[PDB]
């Protein structure tokens, strides 16, 4: 009940602007640490009297000061009470200033502080990043503020509505170069007291939240170009990778991009550059900081000649999200963190925009049903799931803040804007968007504030809907979950229920909706699409639905609402014979749909597992990627449940004989392998008939990939595999060879140049089917002389998606969870192949043993893994049989 | 004759004006009457400017610019 052991700030106390100095070391000291120190000032406004200064720290040292951690100074004419004490409040990473008085009402206070962190390789605050150039070994100074490290680098109120100004200041080695959200002012300085450092002051920031700060030392290489608004782009890497080109692809699309977005939303980007800067050792994919976007290598470098088309289309999404980010994040600001969609939800579907139109020629924009909608609504379809926006009094810890940075909040976001930008038009949508970015400039906003620009623009184009957007995107953002629509064909009626792919799940989160939603319906009749419907009811009838004769329908032409569909069983039939009959006849994306709504609704038991079966019989005459992807990604459930069974077999035989036609096209088509087809879609379909081929057993696959694999061997500098195949390639001819193979795998990952090439090396390794060789990779992941600590869970998961190293990995999550923890994906990872009784047991062992240790981000994860566990268990009891006698009569 | 090198080495820009430069028209002091290799996406050209074929001197007389273009987007004047 103390303020100082609750995790919300005050509102006693607002700042207004910060100066920073911050000088790293990057040698390390006697100790073998490397450190950096530095000084902050804040001025803050007295909201409510209060004898008490809350302000965020964490692992900082602070050097005394008049007697005191902190020295604290009057404004205005102000005379600040004495300091009684400071402490550090480490639960609730707080320094707390006790003070002798009360502060006063509507009064402005300075504080100063003098502190030291670890500048420690932990990827978060002020960290150390490292690469060698030759035999030198280099040392980088940068950040990774989001969520809650900015208070890792300096004191800071750190909530991203204490919105104030920062004054940087980097005390760097002289031959270094500084780097800030902002130009530099002036030139670099020689420091008095000792010109071996350089001092770069950097311009004020605008208004911003404290988690987009950016401090990076280093001596990268950069290569620029100012974008068609005024924006000066630069592209920084290490020296190699900018003199070898490979970040010329970002400056090809960073500027066009950032320009497209100004345009369409009818806002400038204010700041005079956009920095794009990729780091040898960063966690997520990038982060959006403002003036100083930070990416993976991965993420932002591409090489023409060794790059793959997937990592080039990686590159230019992630430069779109961040891009959009500029808007979406950091212009306007979530609230607080329980509302984290309207930040990354926005981003995950503006990406698309703008990749898109980088590449237009590429479709990107209907991938979003695949690598969004379907990605999601399997972890949305638990009762363990979380609304788009959860209520604010549910987030209050830092682990529960990076626990919504999930799927629900990025891939859920994205689909519902999808679908709101699609009944309301996108004109209309980025109309909204525009008034709602003009009038929140700067500021924070909650997801009602969208909802009432929203509304201002449908009324302002006489759109006409069955009620407001507040009332119909209330039930999409403030329930979890989503409908499972089923048409009665018949006679034209339609239902909406909430989809849980296990019924007898133990819904515990109430709604004050009553998981009802409103539902806006397309359709399409024997390929004409038909006029649009809103379902606003638990049921209804409409003769749109209503068919006779040989006629059939579909629902959400082009997926583009967020919801499955079911039908009855005679509708079912007539689109398998449609699918027989002439396949193209029905939108690509609606017959990914009804794969992957037809599985699904099989898990659920709404259908036959037959049905959802018989639904993948025409891909072995379908050439298109999305349609396979999403069997493929339907069937990943199957393998992972039956892949240590007797049905596996025969499972194979049956992918076999489905892909052997189209293989054998592809081979026909590439010339034996030498060239990649034109059309990116066309692409991955080939590498998806290689993957599966191979996996399946076809023996022309496994002769061609072992070859490729062995003329490699044969000509180390001169690789003749395709980047498109190399992934494949490297993964099934370790798994084919032995520890020749995996050797030479292992030597080319230690002594890679490009890190896309390392990345699929790296997976490619966990393929090898010998358990002694997964026992020493798995080894090797833990050392970060051998694979960096960015890439060791990654690594892991590799390791426990080969069927030999499940048993491997489990064991040894069991065996080192407390070193593992004191030193989420995973969790999930090493959990979805469980349906024993045995393992359930088990997990809840595991559970009860390191209750006390806690799961952290994990914490969800590991209920929805055991709610899938439990669902595994009945699923497979209820199916194996089947699915079996299926295989075997379909496989032959 | 002519040589540049592009910018390198730790915080400097590949693709911006070269690092080294040396226009060196022999016998100069007003006379009357390519060493760069491809390094990268860097290339550089003469092209016209107020005379109207492509006593010369590298001092003002009371010309044509020495151009030097990054992948033929960036280009800058010498
Ligand atoms: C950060 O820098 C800005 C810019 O100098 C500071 O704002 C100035 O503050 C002084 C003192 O009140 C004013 O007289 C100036 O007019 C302000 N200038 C501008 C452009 O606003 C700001 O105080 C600095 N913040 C900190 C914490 O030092
Ligand atoms: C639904 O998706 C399909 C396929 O993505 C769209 O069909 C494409 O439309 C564009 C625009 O005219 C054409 O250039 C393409 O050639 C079409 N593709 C094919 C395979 O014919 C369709 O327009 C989308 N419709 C809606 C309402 O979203
Ligand atoms: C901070 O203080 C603690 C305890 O005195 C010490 O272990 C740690 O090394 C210090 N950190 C730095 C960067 O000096
Ligand atoms: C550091 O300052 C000195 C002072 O002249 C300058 O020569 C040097 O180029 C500066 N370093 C950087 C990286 O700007
Ligand atoms: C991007 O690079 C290509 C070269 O493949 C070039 O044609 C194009 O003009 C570049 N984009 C811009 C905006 O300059
Ligand atoms: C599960 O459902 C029962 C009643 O159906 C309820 O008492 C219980 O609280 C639910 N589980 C949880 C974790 O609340
Ligand atoms: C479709 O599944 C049904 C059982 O649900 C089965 O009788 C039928 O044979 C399957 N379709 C084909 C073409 O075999
Ligand atoms: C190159 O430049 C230097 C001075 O910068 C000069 O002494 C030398 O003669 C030049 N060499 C050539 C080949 O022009
Ligand atoms: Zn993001």
């Amino acid at each position: 009940s103390k303020a100082w052991n609750r995790y919300r700030l005050p509102n006693t106390l607002k700042p207004d602007s910060y100066r920073v100095t911050l000088r790293p070391y990057l040698t390390p000291n006697d100790r073998g640490l490397y450190v950096f120190k530095g000084s902050s000032t804040v001025r803050f406004t007295c909201k409510e009297a209060t004898d008490v200064i809350i302000i965020h720290s964490k692992k900082l040292n602070y050097t005394l000061s008049q007697g005191h951690r902190v020295v604290l100074r009057g404004v205005g004419g102000s005379q600040p009470p004495d300091i009684d004490k400071t402490e550090l409040v480490e639960p609730t990473e707080y320094l707390v200033v006790h003070l002798k008085g009360s502060l006063v009402k509507d009064s402005q206070y300075e504080m100063d502080s003098e502190f030291e962190g670890e500048l420690a390789d932990d990827l978060a605050g002020f960290y150390r990043s490292e690469y060698m150039e030759g035999n030198v070994r280099k040392v980088v100074a940068t950040t990774q503020m989001q969520a809650a490290d900015a208070r890792k680098s300096f004191p800071c109120f750190d909530e991203p509505a204490m919105k104030a100004e920062f004054n940087i200041t980097l005390i760097h080695p002289k031959d270094l170069t500084a780097l800030s959200n902002m130009l530099p002012k002036g030139p670099s300085t020689p420091l008095p007291e000792d010109p071996n450092w350089n001092v770069t002051e950097f311009h004020t920031t605008p208004k911003m939240s404290t988690y987009l700060l950016a401090f990076i030392v280093s001596e990268f290489d950069y290569v620029e170009k100012q974008a068609s608004n005024g924006v000066l782009i630069r592209i920084w890497a290490r020296p190699s990778a900018i003199a070898a080109g490979h970040g010329d692809y970002a400056l090809n699309v960073t500027g066009p991009i950032l320009n497209f977005f100004a345009g369409h939303y009818d806002t400038p980007y204010p700041l005079p550059k956009s920095d794009q800067i990729g780091l040898p050792d960063f966690n997520a994919g990038a982060m959006e900081n403002w003036g100083l976007v930070t990416y993976r290598e991965n993420s932002l470098l591409f090489d023409p000649l060794s790059s793959s088309s997937s990592n080039k289309e990686r590159v230019v999404t992630v430069i779109a999200h961040e891009l959009a980010h500029q808007w979406f994040g950091n212009l306007v600001t979530i609230e607080w963190w329980n509302d984290l969609w309207l930040n990354e939800g926005f981003a995950s579907y503006v990406e698309y925009l703008g990749a898109d139109y980088a590449e237009p020629t590429w479709n990107l924009k209907d991938l979003m049903v695949l690598n969004d909608v379907y990605r999601v609504m399997a972890v949305d379809a638990l009762a363990s799931s979380h609304p788009l926006s959860t209520p604010a009094s549910e987030i209050n810890t830092p682990a529960q803040i990076s626990e919504l940075f999930d799927a629900i909040s990025y891939s859920k976001g994205a689909s519902v804007l999808r679908m709101l930008s699609s009944f309301l038009s996108e004109d209309v949508f980025k109309q909204g968007l525009a008034s709602y970015l003009h009038t929140f400039a700067y500021q924070n906003t909650i997801y009602l504030n969208l909802w009432d620009h929203l509304q201002e623009a449908v009324n302002n184009r006489s759109i006409q809907l069955p009620t407001t957007v507040r009332d119909i995107m209330n039930r999409w953002t403030l329930q979890m979950g989503f409908p499972v629509i089923t048409v009665d064909t018949s006679t034209g009626t339609l239902s909406q229920e909430h989809f849980l792919l296990d019924p007898d799940s133990n819904v515990t989160r109430p709604s004050e909706f009553n998981y009802v939603w409103i539902v806006p319906i397309t359709s399409i009749r024997d390929g004409r699409q038909q006029q649009d419907y809103w379902l606003i009811d638990v049921r209804a009838q409409n003769d749109l639905f209503s068919t006779s004769g040989n006629e059939w329908v579909l629902l959400n032409l082009n997926v583009t609402g967020y919801y499955r569909v079911n039908y009855d069983e005679e509708n079912w039939r007539k689109i398998q014979t449609q699918l027989q009959r002439d396949h193209s006849a029905i939108p690509v994306i609606n017959r990914a749909q009804i794969i992957n709504d037809a599985f699904n609704l099989a898990s659920a038991h709404k259908v036959p597992v037959t049905l959802a079966l018989n639904n993948t019989l025409f891909l072995i005459e379908e050439r298109q990627y999305m349609p396979w992807e999403a069997a493929l990604s339907s069937l990943s459930y199957f393998k992972l449940m039956f892949d240590r069974s007797e049905v596996y077999g025969p499972m194979k035989n049956y992918l076999k004989k489905q892909v052997t036609p189209l293989f054998i096209h592809f081979r026909n088509n590439t010339n034996n392998w030498r060239e990649i087809p034109e059309n990116l879609m066309d692409q991955y379909s080939e590498v998806n008939a290689i993957s599966t081929a191979c996996s399946n057993g076809v023996p022309e696959c496994e002769e061609m990939v072992s070859g490729l694999f062995k003329q490699w061997m044969e000509n180390p500098n001169n690789n003749p595999i395709h980047p498109n195949l190399r992934s494949t390639v490297y993964c099934n001819a370790i798994a084919q060879g032995g520890e020749e193979e995996w050797d030479f795998a292992w030597e080319q990952f230690r002594n890679a140049t490009l890190v896309n090439e390392a990345d699929k090396l790296r997976a490619a390794l966990a393929c090898s089917k010998e358990l002694w060789i997964l026992n020493r990779y798995l080894s090797y992941t833990l050392n970060p002389d051998l694979i960096r600590k960015q890439d060791a869970t990654s690594t892991i998961i590799s390791i426990t998606n080969n069927v030999i190293g499940q048993g491997l990995v489990w064991d040894f999550v069991q065996s080192n969870w407390k070193k593992l923890f004191n030193d989420s994906n995973l969790i999930q990872a090493v959990t979805r192949r469980f349906s024993t009784e045995y393992e359930l047991q088990q997990l809840e062992q595991f559970k009860k043993d390191n209750e006390e240790t806690g799961f952290g981000s994990g914490t969800r994860a590991l209920e929805q893994a055991l709610e899938k566990t439990k669902a595994n268990i009945k699923w497979v009891k209820e199916n194996k049989e089947v699915v079996l006698q299926w295989f075997t009569e379909n496989s032959k | 004759y002519v040589d540049f090198k592009p910018q390198s080495g730790g915080g400097k820009c590949f693709n911006c004006y070269p690092a080294g430069v040396n226009i060196t028209l022999a016998n100069f002091n007003p006379l009357c009457v390519a060493v760069y290799a491809n390094v990268g996406r860097w290339s550089a050209s003469i092209n016209t400017g107020n005379c109207p074929f492509s006593c010369f001197s590298l001092k003002d007389i009371p010309a044509m610019p020495i151009v030097a273009n990054w992948a033929y987007s960036k280009y800058y004047t010498i």
